[PDB]
């Protein structure tokens, strides 16, 4: 689950459970932030069209 | 009753996996969330190039 | 539910393609109207009417 979330990129000698929850929260925030950026891009495109 | 239940509950709330779901569905759900993130990245790149 | 999620993605991809094409059609129409206004009305016709 940690490998699925953070990839192989972090050579963290120790994986923690707080670290697992943090990377899970980050995936959820990255999806939310990309939806918000897409919605801003839709508004900009709608304003250009108008 | 597992001492780790409080931690996995926080992970399920973070990944938006319902508590009634099978525990084997967790890795498959996170893999589909990563697929969704990659799709939204492609979509934003397309739309920014079109603008 | 799965079929309606697939239909959602397919309609969204079709919507995004039409959103890319529509501004370019409007820009071509604006270009033709600008040519009619600047080259024909303000210049070529104005010179005809003076003479």
């Amino acid at each position: 689950l940690y490998q699925l979330l953070d990839g192989d990129n972090t050579q963290k000698l120790f994986r923690t459970y707080d670290g697992l929850e943090s990377v899970a929260q980050k995936l959820s925030q990255d999806i939310a932030s990309m939806r918000d950026q897409l919605e801003v891009s839709e508004q900009e495109h709608s304003l250009l069209l108008s | 009753h597992a001492p780790y239940y409080g931690i996995f509950k926080g992970i399920y709330e973070s990944v938006r996996l319902p508590l009634y779901k099978a525990p084997e569905s967790v890795l498959s759900h996170v893999a589909d969330m990563k697929k969704q993130l990659f799709f939204l990245r492609s979509q934003l790149s397309s739309r920014s190039e079109a603008i | 539910l799965q079929n309606e999620q697939e239909k959602h993605q397919e309609m969204r991809a079709l919507l995004e393609k039409q959103q890319e094409i529509y501004p370019h059609v409007l820009l071509r129409c604006l270009s033709l109207l600008r040519q009619a206004a600047s080259e024909l009305r303000l210049r070529a016709q104005s010179d005809i009417d003076r003479i």
